[PDB]
């Protein structure tokens, strides 16, 4: 027959992988503002996310207004560090 | 009357703390000192491995991930295993390797002052920018044309490593070849 | 500056050492790592991948040289039984 | 159709005796412009290797075991073939460099390369 | 550095200075006139400044001392807060943008 | 505080707790020259050939993430490098320095 | 502010000083990454010449391209602004569907073909702009016009069809 | 017993495949690289399998002079 | 971002490490039950309902057991190697993508990171054997270290072939690249070699001389007492699971399947788990099926069979990628 | 049993390998085509993003020159060339914003 | 000699072809014209030597 008590630990192992998958996807989704996350982000994507924030306030915020709001021309972030150049 | 220059903390996209560079630097010197004052050569190599790790972690935190991981894989993972192998097999009495370090103390002091004073003046302003009120700050911005398709450091090396500078690669292969044949010829029975 | 201090430590290995030739190899490895550390930080300051490439070849050569030196030491230990200088 | 830019890259100028044809000629040009004496010189150079080894054996025997000399002759033949071929290649390519008398070659390159211009071909290929 | 290959796969940031230094030397130095390479002196200084930034560091700290000296003399009755600062140029925060800009 | 940084903390904390339990709760009581023999050269050789071969693989990893740009020209020099290092492997096999029999 | 990638930044420095009146003022683009990615090929259609001109001006003025090309810099902004007003006048629904799909799909274009095909049809029949990708392999179908996307997490509905202009 | 390659090459290759398979086919696999380099690209051209053009990895600057454009100037603003 | 970055990082690490250790706990339970069923017996069915508490009883027994160290050689050194081994054996979970970019660290050098942490774990075994202050036990630990670095070369050589197809060291890219095809079909011999190398890398039977009491001089792992045994046992079973995850990533399509955020995540995690559980089963299956290989023959197998084949494939594969115009782009795409 | 004869196993292995390579040719070619589209999409955006960044650098370079002449009385010359060099250092206020 | 002639003038063609900012590379036309002249002068010197000193014999 089929020894199913032998299979129960495999079901536990598979289900733990399911919890990590579901949990990671959920917490990232909430972190990005009820939005799917970004992955494999290069320097171009990183810069585009900073530009989105200086338009909306959120690194994931979107807007399609063809005109920038006032003060956008002053809020471009120049990053400051002490040591490692 | 307004404050045209504005400074504020960065919330996300923050970046690591430069404090961690200070802890790693003192861990390297402590482990380095422990290398040359340890009684047992095996324990000396353990402190040396520790020194490799701190330098390797240092390189990773400043963004030199590929080279930093290469140190872990190659120096810790291969070179120092070979060192531990031979040391842990050969017969060693610690009494035979321990000299009176006190007789070396004045020469130690003199050599340190002479060598450091000359070698420090040779360092370009980049490496001495942040070591020993009016603190200077590095500022960075973005480009778009430069960032069209960024390479990771390992890809930038790979772009030139086999084509522009491949003479170095050939030369290194010959050294590896010679090392393989040489170490075998002097150690094994034919 | 950290690389300078590390180079001193490797230099001091010879100064503080009369009888331990295994420490002699280790001091050479500390000096090589110190010099490679200095090249790597300078090439990050000067935005030059060639400096990183130089570091990679020093690592390879330092690894190959450790292989030869451990081999020579083994050919020496086989006839002697000690790596200790009677000083 | 002159491209209005007939010298596009900074090249190293080298003092030689004969006109420079090509400082980096394609492998097939070097074979095609080879003179019949280049084959003669290259073959004789190749044979010299195993012939020298054979001569050493006949005058100063190596006292090697049964199959040792055949193995050394196989390696000496390959060494001679490599050195003979490199010498053959050098003899031809030195005329492309202008480091050796090259009048037949200057004519041939002028003949060949003018023809590609009249066919609309790129001078050196694609 | 001078190689022409930066960390991100692009060219190295000091390469244009190196190319110009080599350009100045090749076209001004010669065997007939060896003193033409004196024209290269300012370009060589620019290449050394790109690598190591000594002159720029000396200027910025000289200026920052003056900037912080004058900033202490003035009185900030109501400097912008970081929260108002973080709302600069945002879609529905015109009040904070005007306050930060003092307009 | 990043996920990677927190991860190393938690993994190390796990190791501390396990040490803590056995060093706090498990019973403890302190229950409490040599000869020199020759060692086998085979163990140096394993580490030797590992180290040199591990260095050669590292020098090929940039090629695997740079193939599109390297194209035919990079492949040629990568193949030359591979060809040179496999000759040294042929020396290692042929001389039976792994103690085949 | 250098192009070096920062690793220990903890602060941001902003300057409130405006441009001098000697410089003509242009209004900046107010569109974020996902909308202008979904408008990128339409910007590339109308504004190719000005885009190229601005990059040619800068190459003509090495080391000084920033300061010597501001007027051509302003023309690029106004041409791309004209496409974003035009799309927001004629194709707003299909525009929003595409970039909201992109913004949920790691900004990967092969995960949003049905929305892109909808918008490409709408943009073509209003603003007469065609998506064009240079140097695509001639033997194969262009990748953005393929019914099936091998790398799409969601398989594509058979009914949703690629928009070939002029069909 | 064990054949010699330079005496009878075909017999040696038969023995090597059966007696040292790992080393023999490793030599065969390694040799297929150069063989496919010399055979497949020639055949692909014959069957029309054309190589794709390189994708841009830098901004594609147009050659020749600038186009002397008029439009979207400062008078067009607002 | 929406809530605190520190909170986000805490929850993600908890979501990976805690379920991963539960998985490791039940792999040891499953190994005994599966080998039991193959052996016409049951296995654990008493400690807990259906034997599901067996691994926890074993761990709690071992943690409350007294530890016997060396003859006061060095207390720090005695624990250092075991601590090193466990920490660096669990570190490789931090780059495992449970879905696209769904890793603790979505690293562009992720594959190199796994290779680095694995080579740091080998030190603890060498270090532990030296601290035993026993000649015979050290030679076994030394022989074990020789096996681990040798078959580490096998895994590194195998991985390079996979990187040639994907053009990337990022684990998410390697998986997304396999929407074209699972690499097991075009790299089928590489997958067999990589699986064999992962069993040898983990000191698992038929390469289990580290734990072989029957052999005269082998079995230095058999001398690890209470808390040290827990460390090495957990490090090993956390390495077996990680090897089977990494094999699923590299050759079995990773998390790929054969609209809500939670459901899509659950399926990707479940898909990776099924592929990992299957390879976990194969690990157990081979241990029950074969006798032990001698140390001299296992080192000959690595150096005169596996590596010569791998380095031949290192020549063939990129020649094939060039010949068909299929060298992949190395830009950030997938 | 035929399940363990090498000949059908070898044939089965080869077909799986042949199928996998055929699919890999189709996958990497279409993946290379997707990369072409992604770059051209970025290329069309680069001038409008770069012009915006170019204006910002122009603004702040001038503001720094106005600061220096106002504060120090004149402008210190860092480079002898007339070229624009993106700053490595920046004058910062002694404190950050309060909140 | 005080002037240094480059052993490797082709170093003027070095530089990464990827991620090039607009207006990054300095103009090198005077440099190429310098080496065009160096090449044309040398060819003339050989031309006026094996065609003028060869008419004697
Ligand atoms: C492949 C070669 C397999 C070896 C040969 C098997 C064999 O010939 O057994 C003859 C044998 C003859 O029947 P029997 O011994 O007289 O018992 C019949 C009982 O009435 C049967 O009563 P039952 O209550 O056990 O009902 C069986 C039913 C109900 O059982 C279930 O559905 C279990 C799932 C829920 C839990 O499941 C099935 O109908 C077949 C589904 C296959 C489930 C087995 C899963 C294999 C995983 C192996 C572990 C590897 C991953 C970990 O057949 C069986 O034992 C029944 C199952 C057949 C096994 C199929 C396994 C295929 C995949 C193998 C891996
Ligand atoms: C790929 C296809 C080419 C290789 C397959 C055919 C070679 C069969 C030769 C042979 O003797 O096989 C039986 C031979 C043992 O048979 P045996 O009857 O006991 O020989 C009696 C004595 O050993 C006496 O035997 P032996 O020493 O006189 O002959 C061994 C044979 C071994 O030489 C070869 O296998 C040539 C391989 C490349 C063609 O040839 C020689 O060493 C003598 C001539 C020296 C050839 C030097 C070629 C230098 C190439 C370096 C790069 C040149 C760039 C231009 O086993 C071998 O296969 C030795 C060759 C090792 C196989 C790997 C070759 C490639 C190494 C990695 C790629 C390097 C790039
Ligand atoms: C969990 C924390 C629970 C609160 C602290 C534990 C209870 C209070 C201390 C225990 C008091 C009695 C100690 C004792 O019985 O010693 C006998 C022995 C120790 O014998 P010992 O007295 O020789 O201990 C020696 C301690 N050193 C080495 C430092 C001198 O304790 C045990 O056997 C352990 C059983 C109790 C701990 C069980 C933990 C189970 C956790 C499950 C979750
Ligand atoms: C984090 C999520 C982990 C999910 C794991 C689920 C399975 C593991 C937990 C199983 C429950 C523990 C258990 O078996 O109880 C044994 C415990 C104690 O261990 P035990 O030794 O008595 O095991 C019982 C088995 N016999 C009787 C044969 C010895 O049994 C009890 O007496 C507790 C009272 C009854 C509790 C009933 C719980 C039912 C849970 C069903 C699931
Ligand atoms: C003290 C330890 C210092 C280690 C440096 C920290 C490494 C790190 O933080 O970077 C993680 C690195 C890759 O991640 P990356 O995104 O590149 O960097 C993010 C930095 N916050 O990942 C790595 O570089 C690998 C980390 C190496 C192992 C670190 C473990 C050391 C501490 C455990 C000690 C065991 C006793
Ligand atoms: C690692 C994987 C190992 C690869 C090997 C698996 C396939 C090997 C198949 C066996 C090769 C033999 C083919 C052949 O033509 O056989 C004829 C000859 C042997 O003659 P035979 O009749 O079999 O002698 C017995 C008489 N009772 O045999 C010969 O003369 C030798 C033939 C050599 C040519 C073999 C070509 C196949 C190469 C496959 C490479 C696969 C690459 C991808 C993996
Ligand atoms: C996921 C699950 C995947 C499958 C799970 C398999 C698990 C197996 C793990 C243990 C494997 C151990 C192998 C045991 C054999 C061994 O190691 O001994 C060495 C053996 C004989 O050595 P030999 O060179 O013949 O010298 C003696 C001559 N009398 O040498 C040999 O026997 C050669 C073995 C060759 C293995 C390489 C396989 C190449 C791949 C073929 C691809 C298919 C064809 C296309
Ligand atoms: C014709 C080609 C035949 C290949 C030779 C394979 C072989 O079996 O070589 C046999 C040799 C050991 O044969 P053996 O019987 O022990 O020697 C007795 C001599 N009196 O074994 C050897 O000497 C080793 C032969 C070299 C194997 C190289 C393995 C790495 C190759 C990687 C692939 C890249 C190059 C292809
Ligand atoms: C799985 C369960 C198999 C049950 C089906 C079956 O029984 O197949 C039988 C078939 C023929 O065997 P048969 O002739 O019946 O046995 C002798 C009887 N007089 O047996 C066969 O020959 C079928 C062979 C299947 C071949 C395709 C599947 C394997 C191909 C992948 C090969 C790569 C695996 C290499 C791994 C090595 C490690
Ligand atoms: C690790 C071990 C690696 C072992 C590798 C062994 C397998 C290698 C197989 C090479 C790939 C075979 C399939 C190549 C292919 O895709 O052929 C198709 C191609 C063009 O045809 P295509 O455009 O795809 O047809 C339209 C269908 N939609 O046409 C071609 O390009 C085919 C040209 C060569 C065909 C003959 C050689 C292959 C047999």
């Amino acid at each position: 027959p089929v020894p199913f008590e032998t299979l129960i630990p495999y079901g536990i192992i598979i289900a733990m992988f399911g919890v990590t998958g579901a949990g990671m996807a959920k917490v990232r989704h909430m972190f990005n503002g009820d939005k799917r996350h970004r992955w494999s982000v290069d320097q171009w994507d990183k810069q585009q996310m900073e530009r989105d924030r200086r338009l909306t306030g959120h690194l994931r915020g979107q807007t399609d207004n063809p005109i920038a709001p006032p003060g956008f021309e002053f809020n471009n972030p120049w990053k400051v560090x002490x040591x490692x150049x | 009357s307004q404050i045209s220059l504005l400074l504020l903390k960065e919330i996300y996209t923050n970046g690591s703390t430069h404090i961690m560079l200070d802890i790693l630097s003192v861990l390297a010197v402590i482990s380095g000192i422990c290398v040359i004052i340890s009684k047992n050569p095996i324990v000396s190599v353990l402190h040396l491995i520790g020194l490799f790790a701190y330098v390797s972690f240092y390189l990773i935190l400043i963004g030199l991930n590929f080279v930093g991981l290469s140190y872990l894989i190659v120096y810790i993972g291969a070179v120092s295993i070979l060192f531990l192998f031979i040391l842990m097999l050969i017969n060693i009495r610690t009494s035979e390797l321990q000299s009176n370090t006190s007789n070396s103390i004045p020469l130690t002091i003199l050599v340190g002052i002479i060598i450091s004073s000359f070698l420090f003046k040779m360092l370009p302003y980049g490496v001495i920018i942040s070591n020993q009120k009016n603190d200077l700050f590095f500022i960075t911005s973005k480009i778009w044309d430069g960032a069209l398709a960024e390479n990771n450091h390992i890809s930038s090396i790979g772009n030139i490593m086999y084509t522009n500078y491949n003479v170095w690669l050939i030369l290194a292969s010959f050294i590896l070849l010679l090392a393989m044949v040489g170490a075998i010829v002097i150690t094994i029975k034919p | 500056n950290i690389t300078l201090i590390l180079f001193l430590i490797g230099i001091l290995g010879f100064v503080l050492n009369r009888k331990n030739i295994i420490l002699m190899l280790i001091s050479i490895e500390i000096m090589l790592l110190s010099i490679t550390f200095l090249i790597l930080l300078s090439s990050l300051n000067m935005d030059d991948i060639i400096g990183q490439t130089y570091a990679i070849y020093i690592i390879v050569v330092a690894g190959a040289e450790s292989a030869i030196g451990l081999g020579i030491l083994v050919a020496f230990y086989r006839l002697r039984g000690s790596i200790a200088i009677e000083y | 159709n002159t491209p209005t830019q007939t010298y596009q890259f900074p090249s190293k100028t080298v003092k030689t005796d004969y006109p420079l044809i090509d400082n980096d000629p394609h492998f097939t040009r070097v074979i095609r412009y080879a003179r019949p004496s280049d084959y003669a010189h290259g073959l004789a150079a190749a044979a010299a290797g195993p012939a020298a080894l054979w001569l050493m054996e006949r005058i100063s025997p190596s006292q090697v075991g049964r199959g040792g000399f055949a193995k050394a002759m196989r390696l000496a033949g390959f060494i001679g073939l490599a050195g003979g071929f490199l010498y053959f290649y050098q003899r031809s390519i030195l005329r492309f460099y202008g480091m050796s008398e090259n009048a037949r070659e200057v004519e041939m390159d002028m003949r060949e390369m003018t023809d590609r211009v009249k066919a609309g071909l790129p001078l050196y290929g694609e | 550095m001078a190689s022409g290959y930066g960390l991100n796969g692009g060219p190295s940031r000091c390469f244009p200075f190196w190319q110009e230094l080599l350009a100045c030397y090749v076209t001004n130095s010669s065997e007939d006139n060896p003193d033409g390479k004196n024209k290269c002196i300012p370009v060589m200084e620019d290449y050394y400044e790109c690598l190591h930034h000594r002159k720029e560091a000396a200027r910025v700290r000289a200026l920052q001392a003056a900037y912080r000296e004058a900033e202490a003399k003035k009185l900030q009755e109501n400097p912008p807060t970081a929260g108002q600062i973080r709302n600069l140029g945002l879609l529905n925060k015109e009040e904070d943008t005007k306050k930060v800009h003092c307009a | 505080m990043s996920a990677m940084s927190i991860y190393i903390i938690f993994v190390s904390i796990i190791a501390i707790l396990f040490l803590a339990i056995d060093l706090i709760f498990a019973p403890h009581n302190p229950y409490k020259s040599q000869s020199r023999s020759p060692f086998n050269i085979s163990f140096f050789i394993y580490g030797l050939v590992f180290l040199l071969l591990d260095l050669e693989i590292l020098l090929l990893y940039p090629f695997a993430v740079s193939e599109y740009v390297n194209s035919a020209y990079g492949l040629a020099a990568a193949l030359i490098f591979i060809g040179i290092i496999t000759i040294g492997f042929v020396y290692e096999l042929g001389h039976d320095a792994l103690k085949v029999h | 502010m250098a192009t070096r990638k920062p690793a220990f930044n903890q602060h941001v420095l902003l300057d409130t000083t405006p441009l001098p009146d000697s410089i003509p003022k242009v209004k900046e683009i107010g569109a974020s990454s996902a909308p202008l990615l979904s408008a990128s090929f339409f910007i590339g259609a109308r504004c190719k010449d000005y885009n190229d001109d601005y990059m040619q001006c800068k190459n003509e003025n090495p080391g000084r391209g920033e300061f010597e090309c501001l007027k051509e810099g302003r023309r690029v902004t106004r041409c791309a602004r004209s496409v974003l007003k035009d799309i927001n006048t004629h194709c707003l629904e299909q525009f929003r569907a595409h970039w909201q799909c992109l913004d949920n799909n790691n900004q990967q274009l092969w995960q949003c073909r049905p929305a892109e095909w909808k918008l490409n049809k709408c943009v073509y029949e209003n603003l007469k702009l065609e998506k064009v990708i240079p140097d695509q392999p001639k033997n194969s179908t262009p990748v953005h016009l393929r019914q099936r996307q091998i790398f799409a997490h969601h398989a594509i509905p058979p009914w949703e069809r690629p928009f070939i202009p002029g069909q | 017993t064990t054949p010699r390659f330079w005496s009878t090459p075909l017999k040696y290759c038969r023995w090597a495949a059966r007696e040292r398979p790992a080393l023999f086919f490793s030599v065969v696999i390694g040799a297929l690289g150069p063989v496919t380099l010399a055979t497949v690209p020639p055949l692909r051209r014959l069957i029309g399998d054309v190589d794709a053009a390189p994708i841009p990895l830098t901004y594609p600057i147009p050659p020749g002079p600038r186009k002397q454009l008029k439009g979207y100037d400062d008078d067009t603003e607002d | 971002m929406s809530y605190s970055q520190t909170i986000n990082s805490l929850v993600e690490v908890v979501l990976v490490l805690v379920p991963s250790l539960v998985g490791i706990a039940y792999v040891t339970v499953g190994e005994r039950k599966t080998m039991g069923s193959m052996q016409r017996r049951l296995g654990p069915n008493a400690v807990g309902i259906y034997g599901l508490l067996q691994a926890f009883a074993d761990a709690l027994k071992l943690l409350l057991k007294e530890y016997v160290g060396p003859t006061q050689a060095n207390l720090v050194l005695f624990f250092l190697g075991p601590v090193i081994t466990l920490i660096f054996s669990l570190l490789g979970y931090a780059v495992i993508p449970y879905g696209p970019g769904l890793a603790v660290n979505d690293l562009s050098t992720g594959i190199l990171y796994m290779l680095a942490v694995s080579s740091l774990a080998t030190y603890g075994i060498l270090l532990a054997g030296w601290s035993a202050n026993s000649k015979y036990a050290f030679l076994g630990s030394l022989r074990s270290t020789a096996q681990l670095i040798s078959y580490e070369l096998v895994l590194s050589s195998s991985i390079l072939l996979v990187i040639m197809l994907s053009g990337s060291l990022s684990l998410t890219v390697i998986v997304e690249s396999q929407r074209a095809i699972w690499y097991i079909l075009p790299l089928l011999p590489v997958f067999i070699i990589f699986f064999i190398g992962s069993v040898a890398e983990t000191n698992r039977a038929p390469f289990d001389l580290a734990e072989a009491e029957s052999e005269l001089v082998s079995g230095f792992m058999t001398e690890h007492a209470a808390v040290i045994f827990v460390f090495f046992f957990l490090a090993e079973y956390g390495s077996i699971v990680l090897m089977c995850i990494l094999t699923s990533i590299l050759f079995l399509g990773g998390y790929l399947l054969i609209n809500a955020p939670t459901v899509e995540g659950s399926f990707y995690g479940l898909s990776l788990g099924v592929k990992t559980s299957i390879l976990i089963f194969v690990f157990i299956w081979t241990r029950a099926s074969f006798p032990r290989i001698r140390f001299d023959q296992l080192m000959s197998f690595c150096w005169t069979v596996l590596l010569p084949i791998l380095f031949a494939l290192i020549v063939l594969v990129p020649c094939i990628l060039y010949s068909f115009n299929i060298f992949p782009v190395n830009i950030s795409l997938l | 049993r035929g399940l363990f004869r090498p000949r059908p196993l070898l044939a089965g292995a080869a077909v799986l390998m042949l199928y996998g390579w055929y699919k890999l040719v189709k996958g990497i070619r279409e993946q290379n085509e997707l990369a072409r589209e992604k770059m051209w999409a970025r290329i069309h955006l680069i001038p409008l993003l770069q012009a915006e960044e170019d204006r910002d650098h122009v603004r702040r370079y001038l503001a720094d020159q106005a600061r220096e002449k106002g504060l120090l009385g004149e402008n210190i010359k860092v480079y002898n060339s007339d070229r624009y060099v993106r700053p490595t250092f920046a004058v910062t206020p002694s404190k950050p914003a309060q909140e | 000699s005080r002037h240094i002639e480059l052993k490797y003038p082709e170093v003027f063609s070095h530089g990464s072809p990827f991620n090039v900012p607009a207006g990054f590379y300095p103009n090198l036309d005077h440099v190429i014209e310098h080496y065009r002249k160096q090449h044309l002068e040398e060819e003339e010197r050989k031309a006026k030597k094996l065609a003028a000193a060869a008419a004697a014999a």
